[PDB]
């Protein structure tokens, strides 16, 4: 019979920490034991990655985190222990083997009883099979037109490799659309309709040092103390469509790994290493909000008490890791709570914080059903480099607070042109000029960014001086007063937009 | 197929205009919806390339391949695109038409019109003697055995590395067709 | 290095003058000590110095150096050169434009400069420490990440000269204090109550005049002599500003206060379930304040979903024994549950009110009228004041499982700092009416009446109540009054009470009912929405009728239509009793007047009443059931049919108060056979399961999940939306306050400056009226927006106003607001 487990078969790319050549697959027990001699894993998917880092650090965490804080002290003695284990250095094979021992029968993808978080059930009880296209991201569905992503035609479909195929079904377990998916007749009760994904639209922060271990273990966010949940997987008996989900405290059910808002299912192939048909549909049809925030995302709060996360925006990407960089900062309530528990001094790691470098997968779309782009962000290892490069403790600390600065002002001019653009749009007819404005400034106020980094002579302000210099606001102002230049002909335009226009020019610290 | 630039920096400009209702209250010149509307002028560069070579393979009578690539370079001329055209009547002939057989790789002269045309006067000759220096230079730079051929609106200026002037579009099109082989 | 006087500490309103930033760090260590022993509770004062492993001593001498250095961020150069001083004496550390205010520039540059006086570096203490005072503005800021080896000079500090003069200062202060030891842990409580204390003592000394008082004798230098003056002068006397500020037994009662001195061994909470009106608040008061002898703090608080409650118990329970978010900090202060529960909610400035509830043992009231939402926020509320070791009490009526469980569940998780696990049995799975409960921290042990006393305890005597549903015939959605009217109320007129679902039959059986009352029995209204002095009025004419002086006094009775204000402590006992389809514990509630002090049996009346019956409309059948639009869009549809279902097999028997409903109230949440719509039913409990997960993501994180860090406690004008708001309605046409255009809606009061006396407190909200959260809320109008002066005091800010035009003869005008037109007429009360 066709068998695909995840536990030996290689489907993560990965690359150890020595020469950096001919990186190759892996499995996932695989990439654990020896995670010690591997550099890093990676999918060629931003959102099957920043699912993949989720369960990856569960695991790690259920055996090494052991992932249950002991009672003295908690939090703290927690902190301790895993400071211990990381002063160690790597993994127990025979605790990665102890771990899969509970669970040997669980991980394979085409069991044919209870598979790898799918649903056996809705083998029958669908009356059409969804197809692999949707299943596949970037590649054309049923309604969708057949221009981009490579054409698909509805029919012939390309099977997928089971690599693929794990890639993308845990991306769309993860990101996922909301409305009219396949039907489901359950206890003869059909309902056509399905909620969004969990991580749908939001950027996700994670941590990565050196050797991949350190990474594991800096991604475990702190377990909620409460009552000990486990994964999707875990769960002795399959969940009911009808009911509410299970409720949990542990970090089971805070890195969204207890219960999914999709359904999927993989048809296999005689072959076994191949996916020929899918399915993807509800299951979960009652409303439920995951108590314990997410530690990943970034979340703003808006008028009535709601809380909601930051969304992805392309335009933050037009330039290359641009969010990587949150690792400077503070930044002001703009900062995940796993770095808030895992990068600073209030914790006990000792030296590997000295080459800790932050990474984030970013899928901006519409909260519906529509999507826009994915892109990955890691940090420049170079600004690294020239903090260390110089080894003067006055410069030292003199780079990386111009880092720091340049950095700050830079997103706050962001922002502070974004309301700047909602207003002038939104008060001149009485909108479509903040993509425009913030791309074109993005795109532009990046080289000046590199161009203070290297204390070179930057348009506005010249080397030499303490920050920032007070320069990407002229950059703004060059971007917001070409945006909207042609339109601000008529005094109607012309005055608001000024009126908008005079709040550019603060901060503005004078020379 | 390649983007088709001016030949000279031309700034937008707002035409403001305004819709009048024809049914008039006790407060007249309550007009339908003011509004303003962005409109350019200018001389456009444009090019195109026909790989034959690698063409008639996909099809097979020369003949057939060769009225289509005749066809073609007509419409390149004929056409005109049909935005805004019934409010703005911009049907044109391109002023100059310079078509040439290579037998090793196309080239464009977009970079010829890289250092923008200051005016006040016109530009169809200044872009036509400039076209023509670029295409001496790169010629003599470049030499290659090609065939260049060209035609255009205005007897004034002979333009030398353009090849052999023909005296109309349709007869440079076929004498080209011909040449190609 | 000498220290300089040039810099400043306060700017605001000085005319012209400037003070010193040495000064208001001494004077505000000062307030720190002297509230260290005069305000502070010697019990608090244990648990904080217990949790620090010191000593009253040390622990108030590091706690008043803390407060010392609160300000210390302000010797920046943005600070100071907000006005014209000259800084060309020490260059170096030119504008970079950062933004920092003054606490977040102590709160990075303290991590790494107090080392050199003894603290671990890179320790927690000195992190707690330093983040907990640097949040002295009520936002808390992260730990100091630092990718550099020179930490000083990467945050904006690389002049010697200015590093010269604040570890100056810091010495300076930490020899005005005596030099205080190092406290070898700490953590996020602790730091979070002393939080609260060190804000509460810069806000104290930060007020105007002080400042101009003090402002005569002024340092001449900062030797060690001259700053040990000032600060002995502000020693001398601080207490100024505190006094100046203002700061027949029945058998529960019996068995409480006979057995429960034996288990009143430390702090726990006690949940009291008595019938009402019954005088749970003697039990309440009695048991409360042994155990805060216990516990070893004097003041209290109660919190209460009402406004009249606090008027009117503040006289009548105190004979026998002033600005935004300071109410809390008076040793004895009683007020609504918003203004409590919001102390665990995600707001600036949390830590002070969060301070106010550490000091005193506070009760509550009305658990039962608490949805999920609110429950789980009071619910993690009580479980931090579990974690700062407070004992506390809870006043209710009878509760389903689940809420008692829950409670006492989270203070034990309080107790223990952490929460159970798979395993861990349920605490409290079972309780009585009338039923006390007990739990202690330390040990645990959750205790009842049943446990020691198998003996049932006595409270009032009554007669079994019957319930019987009536056919009400349906009419365009809507219910035909008529019949019933012409049914059952028929013996009155030769000789009552009426409950509504909401304002529709409220103002429509009132009207409904006014066409008959004009054939002439007596029809009164007294409803959800009238004028509080109106309904005052009503009240007192009804508290004195159906209530203790009604069958005191004489004049008993030989009509009452109303919402559910019935709910409330009202004082009640008819006969005769109509009410709508609602919750079995709605039903509990109204109906726990129905002969409610036939003990007294004092008051004769007709043959005609000789059983206790309620009767519940209800709409019929046309399989399961379906109940208008209107009753079930603030109601559970699946709640209520559980309660039809569970009435119907009743077979129309007597239900005895308080021993069989309470087995029902129970049971409707225990079997799922009351509801047979999946839909309903599960929607019902998934939107409270949404709600519940819509509530703990705006809230605090749990006791020891920020213990190490303070930082998860502000992450940023929110409040709650659910469910009753407090709504002014003026008249509008010029502003004026009465109907008859006499006394002018005035733009500010009768006080210095426009300063509101508490007079004028109790007047402008003596004009309130309370309206629900709905729909129109969400568009409100400019007319409806306070004034900026205004806003300043915490009893009026919540307060929308709601015009009404009156015309030129007086004629009152239904005035659109929000969609719909309000009417202010003295029968019907406000009318939209
Ligand atoms: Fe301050
Ligand atoms: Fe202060």
């Amino acid at each position: 019979p066709p068998s695909f487990d995840v536990t030996i078969a290689p489907w993560l790319i990965a690359r150890s920490r020595d020469v950096l050549a001919a990186p190759e697959m892996l499995g996932l027990r695989d990439v654990l034991i020896r995670s010690h001699e591997l550099s890093d894993v990676e999918i060629p998917l931003p959102p099957g990655a920043a699912v993949l880092w989720r369960i990856l650090a569960l695991i790690t965490a259920r055996i090494t985190g052991l992932d249950q804080p002991p009672n003295k002290n908690p939090k703290r003695k927690w902190q301790a222990r895993r400071s211990q284990i990381l002063s160690k250095g790597r993994l127990d094979p025979e605790a990665v083997d102890a771990y899969f021992a509970d669970y040997s029968e669980r991980f394979d993808l085409f069991h044919p009883e209870r598979p790898w978080l799918q649903d056996p059930r809705l083998r029958e009880e669908c009356p059409k099979t969804s197809g692999v296209n949707k299943l596949a991201w970037g590649r054309t569905a049923g309604e969708n037109q057949v221009w981009l992503g490579g054409h698909h035609h509805d029919l012939d479909p390309h099977p997928l490799d089971s690599a693929e195929a794990v890639w993308h079904l845990l991306a769309t377990l993860g990101y996922g659309p909301s409305g009219m998916c396949t039907a489901r007749v359950v206890r003869g009760r059909s309902e056509r309709n399905v909620t969004a994904g969990p991580l749908r639209g939001t950027v996700s922060y994670h941590p990565l040092g050196r050797t991949l271990f350190e990474s594991l273990i800096l991604n475990i966010p702190y377990p909620g103390t409460g009552a000990a949940d486990l994964a999707f997987w875990e769960q002795p008996e399959l969940n009911d469509p009808l009911g509410l989900p299970e409720e949990s405290a542990g970090l089971a059910g805070i890195l969204r790994l207890d219960h999914f808002r999709h359904a999927v299912l993989l048809h296999p192939s005689p072959d076994g290493s191949h996916v020929v048909d899918a399915w993807v549909t509800w299951a979960w049809r009652e409303r439920n909000i995951s108590p314990e925030l997410d530690p990943y995302l970034i979340y703003q709060t808006s008028k009535e008490g709601r809380v909601y996360p930051r969304p992805a925006e392309a335009e933050r990407a037009i330039w290359r890791d641009l969010d990587a960089l949150l690792h400077y900062g503070e930044d002001g309530n703009y900062r995940p709570t796993i770095l808030d528990n895992c990068t600073p001094l209030a914790q006990v790691p000792q030296e590997v914080l000295d080459s800790l470098r932050l990474r984030a997968f970013g899928f901006d779309q519409d909260g519906q059903a529509r999507d826009k782009q994915w892109f990955t962000a890691t940090t420049p290892a170079v600004l690294r480099w020239l903090a260390d490069r110089e080894t003067d403790d006055n410069e030292n600390a003199r780079i990386v607070r111009r880092i720091t600065l340049a950095r700050k002002a830079a997103e706050a001019l962001g922002r502070r042109l974004e309301k700047a653009c909602k207003e002038a749009w939104k008060e001149s007819n009485s909108g479509p000029w903040v993509q425009h404005g913030m791309s074109r400034y993005w795109a532009k106020a990046e080289p000046v960014f590199w161009n203070i980094v290297y204390d070179r002579p930057a348009q506005g302000y010249t080397p030499g001086m303490a920050g920032p210099g007070n320069a990407f606001n002229l950059v703004a102002l060059a971007a917001y007063d070409e945006v909207t230049g042609p339109y601000c002909e008529r005094p109607r335009v012309a005055k608001v937009v000024e009126r908008h226009r005079s709040t550019l020019f603060s901060n503005w610290t004078p020379k | 197929f390649a983007h088709a630039f001016t030949v000279h920096g031309t700034t937008v400009e707002v035409d403001f205009f305004t819709a009048v209702d024809d049914i008039p209250k006790e407060n007249d010149h309550g007009s339908g919806h003011m509004n303003a509307g962005q409109f350019s002028a200018g001389t456009f560069y444009r090019y195109a390339n026909v790989n034959l070579d690698r063409l008639v393979e996909n099809t097979g009578d020369a003949q057939t391949a060769r009225t289509a690539v005749a066809e073609f370079l007509r419409a390149f001329l004929s056409t005109v695109p049909s935005g805004k055209q019934n409010a703005t009547a911009a049907m044109t002939l391109p002023d100059l038409v310079h078509i040439a057989v290579r037998f090793d790789r196309p080239i464009s002269f977009a970079p010829a019109f890289e250092t923008a045309l200051y005016g006040s006067d016109g530009y169809t000759l200044r872009a036509c003697q400039e076209l023509n220096n670029y295409a001496e230079r790169l010629r003599e730079v470049w030499p290659d055995d090609a065939i260049r051929g060209y035609a255009t609106v205005e007897n004034k200026t002979d333009l030398a590395a353009l090849g052999e002037r023909y005296d109309s579009y349709p007869a440079l099109i076929d004498a080209m067709v011909a040449a190609a082989f | 290095p000498p220290l300089d006087l040039r810099f400043w500490a306060k700017e605001r309103g000085l005319r012209g003058k400037t003070y010193p930033l040495v000064c208001h760090s001494l004077d505000a260590a000062a307030a720190a000590l002297v509230l260290w022993n005069e305000y502070l509770s010697p019990g608090l004062r244990d648990t904080i110095a217990s949790s620090m492993e010191t000593d009253e001593e040390h622990a108030g001498h590091c706690i008043a150096f803390w407060a010392g250095l609160h300000d210390i961020g302000k010797l920046t150069r943005e600070f100071q050169q907000q006005i014209a001083i000259d800084l060309s004496a020490y260059p170096g550390e030119e504008l970079s434009g950062e933004q920092r205010s003054h606490a977040a520039a102590t709160g990075k540059w303290l991590p790494f400069a107090l080392p050199s006086l003894g603290y671990p570096n890179g320790g927690l203490v000195t992190g707690l420490v330093a983040q907990m005072l640097g949040g002295h503005h009520g936002t808390f800021h992260p730990h100091p990440s630092f990718q550099s080896r020179n930490p000083l000079a990467e945050f904006g500090f690389s002049s010697p000269h200015w590093e010269k003069q604040r570890h100056a200062l810091l010495h300076a202060v930490f020899d005005a204090t005596g030099r205080p030891t190092p406290p070898d842990m700490l953590d996020g409580p602790t730091a979070s109550v002393v939080c609260g204390l060190v804000i509460l003592a810069d806000w104290l000394v930060s007020q105007e005049d002080f400042l101009l008082e003090r402002l005569t004798s002024l340092p001449a230098d900062g030797s060690a002599s001259a700053l040990r003056a000032h600060f002995e002068t502000s020693l001398r006397r601080i207490p100024s500003l505190l006094d100046a500020a203002g700061l027949k037994p029945n058998g529960l009662q019996a068995s409480l206060a006979k057995h429960l001195p034996c288990l009143c061994t430390g702090p726990g909470l006690v949940l009291i379930t008595a019938p009402m009106g019954e005088g749970k608040t003697e039990a309440a008061y009695h048991v409360a304040d042994l155990l805060g002898k216990a516990t070893g703090r004097p003041g209290r608080f109660l919190a209460l979903p009402t406004m009249a409650t606090a008027d009117q118990m503040h006289t009548r329970l105190k004979e026998y024994a002033m600005g935004r978010k300071r109410g809390l900090l008076a040793p004895w202060a009683v007020g609504t549950i918003d203004q409590a529960l919001m102390a665990v909610l995600r707001a600036k400035h949390n830590a002070l009110r969060l301070f106010g509830l550490a000091g005193k043992v506070v009760v509550v009231d009305e658990a039962h009228a608490v949805d999920p939402y609110m429950q789980v926020l009071l619910e993690q509320l009580l479980r931090w004041l579990g974690t700062l070791d407070v004992p506390v009490v809870l006043l209710s009526a009878t509760l389903h499982h689940s809420i008692a469980n829950s409670l006492v569940k989270a203070y034990l998780e309080g107790a223990r700092g952490r929460r159970w696990n798979r395993s861990e049995p349920q605490p409290v799975s079972e309780v009585s009416y009338p039923g006390w409960l007990h739990v202690d921290a330390r040990i645990g042990k959750v205790t009842r009446s049943s446990d020691v006393d198998p003996l049932p305890i006595a409270t009032t005597p009554r007669k079994p109540l019957e319930v019987r549903l009536v056919d009400v015939p349906v009419k365009e959605g809507a219910l035909n009054r008529s019949t019933v009217l012409a049914k059952e109320l028929t013996p009155l007129v030769k000789q009552a009470a009426i409950i509504c679902t909401t304002v529709a039959e409220a103002q429509g059986v009132y009207d409904l009912l006014s066409q008959w009352f004009a054939t002439l029995p007596d029809l009164y209204l007294l409803h959800s929405r009238f004028p509080n002095r109106q309904r005052t009025e009503i009240t007192a004419t009804i508290v004195d009728l159906f209530g203790k002086e009604g069958a005191q006094s004489g004049r008993r009775p030989t009509v009452l239509v109303a919402t559910q204000v019935v709910e409330q402590s009202l004082d009640l006992d008819v006969d005769l009793m109509i009410s709508d389809l609602a919750p079995v514990s709605l039903l509990l509630q109204r109906a726990g007047r129905c002969w409610r002090h036939e003990h007294l049996g004092i008051i004769n009346r007709p043959q005609w009443a000789k059983q206790p019956e309620l009767v519940v409309l209800t709409p019929e059948q046309n399989r399961a059931p379906w109940f208008p639009r209107s009753w079930t869009s603030v109601y559970p549809l699946a709640l209520l049919q559980r309660t039809y279902t569970l009435l119907r097999r009743r077979n129309g028997a007597p239900v005895q108060i308080p021993e069989d409903v309470q087995q029902l109230v129970d049971d409707v949440y225990d079997d799922d056979s009351l509801a047979e719509d999946l839909e309903a039913d599960m929607e019902r409990m998934g939107e409270e399961l949404a709600q519940r997960g819509l509530a703990r993501n705006a809230v605090i994180p749990d006791p020891d999940d920020a213990e190490d860090n303070l930082n998860g406690l502000t992450e940023f004008a929110t409040r709650f939306g659910a469910g009753s708001v407090r709504v002014l309605c003026y008249y509008v046409g010029n502003r004026w306050l009465d109907p008859e255009c006499t006394v002018e809606f005035p733009e500010q009061g009768t006080g210095r400056e426009g300063r509101f006396t508490m007079a004028d407190c109790r007047d402008l909200v003596a004009r309130t009226i309370p309206v629900r959260m709905g729909p129109w809320a969400s568009q409100l109008t400019e007319d409806n927006h306070p004034p900026e002066a205004w806003r300043e005091s915490f009893y009026l800010r919540d307060l929308v106003l709601i015009p009404q035009r009156v015309t030129d003869e007086g004629a009152v005008l239904p005035t659109e607001t929000g969609g719909r037109e309000w009417l202010l007429d003295p029968c019907k009360g406000l009318i939209f």
